[PDB]
């Protein structure tokens, strides 16, 4: 029965229960084996500090386990606990079922608890015993069904976190606290089912009744959110259901297709579409698009999937600053789905941001070659204008890469463009400190009698630099 | 004008790799604002924390200045 | 002799033999990887062996000859060590590179069992600068960084040589079925590639700890240098080759950020034993523990395998059936099986959207091949 075979070891050791300083546990008693007779009874000498005491129990060098706790005036301690647990841990269903109702029949104590306070009852429902669980719950009482343990996972989390179905289904009849929430993460238990991708487990406690779907965590996430891990029949089982929140929104304001999007994978994304209910445009909290998203982690396959045959607004703008997602493409240097980008029919290359910016701006700041070549192609203006009115040229002589402005010498740009200041580009082109980026503008016979606003001219720049 | 100013010196902030670490440092100074990340990464992994964060960080007004150095990307 | 033609088609025999037993596309990748990372500079190398030699005898200098006999001293421990062990055969090459007290032991850190290391006295060099020409001529400061090259160049040498035997032991212990002996050697590997990359270009080359930038400069500077430079035309191009393999093996070295998949899937998160087999069969036996673990199935790295589960006791039942998570990266997993302390053993593949995974199939194969009839 259990662990105990014949010809195995027996080893036991002592220790005190202290809840606030690390104690010792003392040296391992002498062997003893194993025969006929399985369940031993020690008998306790009492302890001179009045403490309570500890007794871990190992078998012939396995893992040691602990087996119960003693009070400092009892005697005759018992080792049959430990063992139900274990029973109703079986794997198995006849040998598990058989040890648990022959330990019973000898006093085994229900009530007792192990393994961070797991009763019984969570030993049952992680082995998914159901003949033993259909046995306690025909004599059994409603704060013992929903008692959770250190971590707070009640018996019907631990069922669903299992994957088991038939003791799920026993504990709906009996009737059992369906929305209990974990410690410190707030879990119920449509969570656990969702975030491993168990479908009959979803489906037999949603034939309960006193359930929500919209059941929110610590950090505002429904099992919908959690149900991107499931990968196609979770997510359909979701959309099944009568009312769902398909566009429900975090703390943050994040959505599941926002979710799926950031996680670059389509499937989902087109199971959840299939319910023609999300809307595409939901926003954050600093107005950001799952399109946003995409722009800015570069997925671009899914960007071209959720770009076409949709009818999705590609000039949305995030608040704070009115910027865009093609913005978003444009930084971090990310070419080719800006590239694509542009060529599509429905996206503004024109569009502008707070501060008068233009993504042409952006991109002779970042000094892509590929993206200006895209703007020569397309045919943009190239004499964008700003609030402040820096010309596109004027940042490229501002940029860390003067080769640039060299390919906007022959496209037609005017050199001699001022901005609020009456200084000319070689006038600011020796105030901000670089050399190299001001010879190959010397070279073509610039005007050196400017003056600006303030009067200073190009022999004052170049002096409080040292060019 | 003044002699003690750190003009070009805050210039050299904004493009130093060492101290676009430290550009990392006020990126990551993000964490106690926001505290969803974490769940947010047994869901959408690792990079979802990251995008979070850059997007938080690169929604307000855009500076020219402090783009032009090149601590603006990372 | 006859008998040195022998010897030498012995150690050929064994090169190829070695090199052709152990088939997997990983190694394909990594051995071309290292080869073409190191070809140039083993041959520069080979070329400059014999001017190093001749350099050898030509420091006089009390403060400087410690560090040129330090380097010629690790170079001549590491030269003589890979002519020792590339003629071996597979066995005896098993053999000698798994031993206590080893060559790749001395290898990892640098030092040769007579108390002679290369590292320090690399970075001593570099700190005061005793290669900076003063002198109009400055021949001694010429053979120091003659010197310093040489042990840069055999340092990398080093670690592509460590690369290259980590991951051949890995993949070889891999195929034989040690997965112990497997883990610990993928996990030397990716220690000595982490370790040996920061020592080259740094963790952000915030305080300089990586080489390359150092010399780099220091070449660097010196090529600047006019006045101090002796104008022979053979210095500007040594200086020039010098400058595009450095920078050449320098992106070779950080275009990879990694050399493993170190990612670790999920196990089982039940088990059961549901079909109806009594269990006198196979290797399940009454009073055995079973353990089962889980991997990525990779056909360009090298993956992990997550830690063995908890033990579980068979009692009148064979067959199990275990309860698989979805897998979020949705990847097809490798699943192994170990009895008690046996050699564990692979027991079939799970793909990401079935769960229901039974071992059955492995105990036919195993029935089919039992001696007894």
């Amino acid at each position: 029965i259990g662990d105990w075979r014949d010809g195995r070891e027996v080893r036991y050791a002592v220790q005190y229960a202290s809840e606030t300083l690390f104690s010792k546990i003392s040296h391992w008693s002498d062997p003893v084996s194993v025969r006929e007779k399985a369940c031993p009874t020690l008998r306790m000498p009492v302890d001179q500090t009045r403490r309570n005491v500890l007794v871990f129990r190992k078998f012939d060098s396995s893992k040691p386990q602990l087996v119960g706790e003693i009070t400092p005036y009892l005697s005759n301690f018992i080792d049959i606990d430990r063992d139900l647990y274990n029973a109703a841990s079986n794997p198995d269903s006849a040998v598990g079922f058989k040890e648990f109702t022959k330990l019973n029949y000898d006093g085994a104590n229900i009530r007792a608890t192990f393994d961070h306070g797991r009763t019984v009852f969570h030993a049952a429902a992680k082995s998914g015993n159901d003949k033993i669980m259909f046995g306690l719950t025909f004599l059994a009482k409603s704060t013992e069904l929903n008692q959770p343990d250190k971590k707070g996972y009640t018996p019907i989390h631990v069922a669903a976190d299992s994957g088991n179905a038939g003791i799920v289904n026993l504990l709906i009849q009996r009737g059992v606290s369906i929305n209990s929430k974990t410690y410190h993460f707030l879990q119920t238990p449509l969570h656990l089912a969702a975030q491993r991708g168990f479908v009959t487990t979803f489906q037999r406690l949603m034939e309960s009744p006193e359930i929500n779907i919209n059941e929110r965590d610590k950090d505002g996430f429904t099992p919908l959110h959690y149900a991107i891990r499931g990968g196609e029949r979770i997510l359909e089982a979701f959309l099944n259901q009568i009312s769902i929140d398909v566009n429900a929104k975090s703390n943050t304001g994040l959505t599941p297709f926002h979710l799926a999007i950031i996680k670059n994978d389509w499937p989902v994304a087109s199971t959840l579409l299939g319910s023609k209910k999300v809307d595409i445009n939901a926003v954050d909290e600093n107005n950001i698009t799952a399109l946003h998203y995409a722009a800015i982690l570069g997925y671009l396959e899914t960007t071209k999937q959720l770009i076409n045959l949709k009818e999705i607004n590609a000039n949305v703008v995030s608040s704070p600053g009115l910027l865009s997602a093609l913005h978003y493409a444009i930084l971090y240097k990310h070419d080719d789905v800006a590239s694509f980008l542009m060529r599509s029919s429905n996206v503004n290359v024109n569009l502008k941001a707070l501060g008068g910016i233009t993504p042409l701006h952006l991109a002779v700041i970042q000094g892509r070659k590929q993206i200006l070549s895209l703007m020569f192609d397309i045919g943009v203006n190239i004499e964008q204008k700003t609030d402040e009115k820096y010309t596109p040229l004027h940042l490229a002589a501002m940029s860390k890469y003067p080769e640039l402005i060299q390919i906007l010498l022959d496209q037609g740009s005017n050199f001699e463009a001022k901005t609020n200041s009456g200084a000319t580009p070689l006038h600011l082109a020796t105030f901000k400190g670089k050399s190299q980026a001001a010879l190959i503008l010397l070279n073509n016979e610039v005007n050196w009698r400017d003056t600006d606003e303030n009067g200073q001219m190009p022999i004052h720049g170049a002096a409080m630099t040292g060019l | 004008e003044g002699e003690d100013l750190t003009l070009e010196e805050k210039a050299e902030i904004c493009s130093e790799l060492e101290l676009q670490q430290k550009y990392v440092d006020i990126a990551s100074n993000i964490i106690g604002d926001l505290s969803s990340l974490p769940i947010a990464g047994k869901i959408a992994g690792t990079i979802a924390a990251a995008a979070m964060t850059a997007t938080h960080v690169a929604s307000g007004r855009l500076d020219i200045e402090q783009t032009l150095l090149g601590c603006s990307d990372l | 002799p006859f008998d040195q033609i022998k010897e030498v088609l012995e150690n050929r025999f064994n090169e190829i033999d070695r090199k052709l037993d152990s088939h997997s596309a990983a190694l394909e990748e990594i051995t071309k990887l290292v080869e073409k990372s190191i070809s140039v500079v083993e041959k520069t190398r080979k070329q400059m062996n014999k001017r190093f030699d001749e350099v050898m005898k030509s420091i006089q200098d009390a403060k400087v000859s410690p560090i040129i006999s330090k380097i010629n001293n690790f170079a001549r421990y590491f030269d003589t060590e890979k002519e020792r062990i590339r003629g071996l055969k597979l066995n005896d090459y098993i053999l000698k590179l798994e031993e206590p007290n080893g060559i790749l032991l001395h290898f990892k850190e640098s030092r040769t069992p007579t108390d002679d290391s290369l590292q320090a006295p690399l970075f001593s060099i570099i700190e005061e600068g005793y290669a900076v020409p003063k002198s109009i001529d400055d021949e001694l400061a010429f053979k120091v960084l003659y010197a310093l090259l040489y042990g840069t160049q055999t340092y990398v040498s080093v670690m592509f040589f460590l690369l290259e035997q980590y991951s051949f032991l890995a993949n070889h212990y891999y195929e034989k079925g040690y997965l112990e002996k497997y883990d610990e050697y993928f996990n030397s590997l990716n220690n000595v590639f982490l370790d040996f990359k920061s020592s080259l270009v740094g963790t952000g080359t915030s305080n300089n700890e990586g080489l390359l930038d150092r010399v780099l400069q220091v070449l660097m500077t010196v090529k600047n240098s006019e006045f101090l430079g002796l104008e022979k035309n053979g210095v500007d191009e040594m200086l020039n080759e010098k400058i595009n393999l450095f920078n050449k093996i320098k992106e070779e070295i950080e275009g990879k950020q990694k050399m493993t998949l170190s990612e670790t899937p999920e196990n089982f998160a039940q088990i059961s034993f549901d079909k109806d087999i009594t269990t006198p069969i196979g290797d399940w036996r009454d009073g055995r523990e079973v353990r089962y673990a889980v991997q990525y199935a990779s056909e360009t790295l090298f993956s992990k395998i997550s830690h063995w589960s908890d033990p579980v006791s068979v009692r009148e039942k064979a067959c199990p059936t275990l309860r698989m998570p979805v897998d979020q990266t949705r990847r097809n997993v490798l699943v192994f099986r170990k009895f008690d302390s046996s050699k564990p053993q692979l027991v079939g593949e799970i793909t990401p959207y079935l769960s229901n995974f039974i071992d059955i199939d492995r105990d036919l194969y195993n029935a089919a091949s039992n001696p007894d009839s």
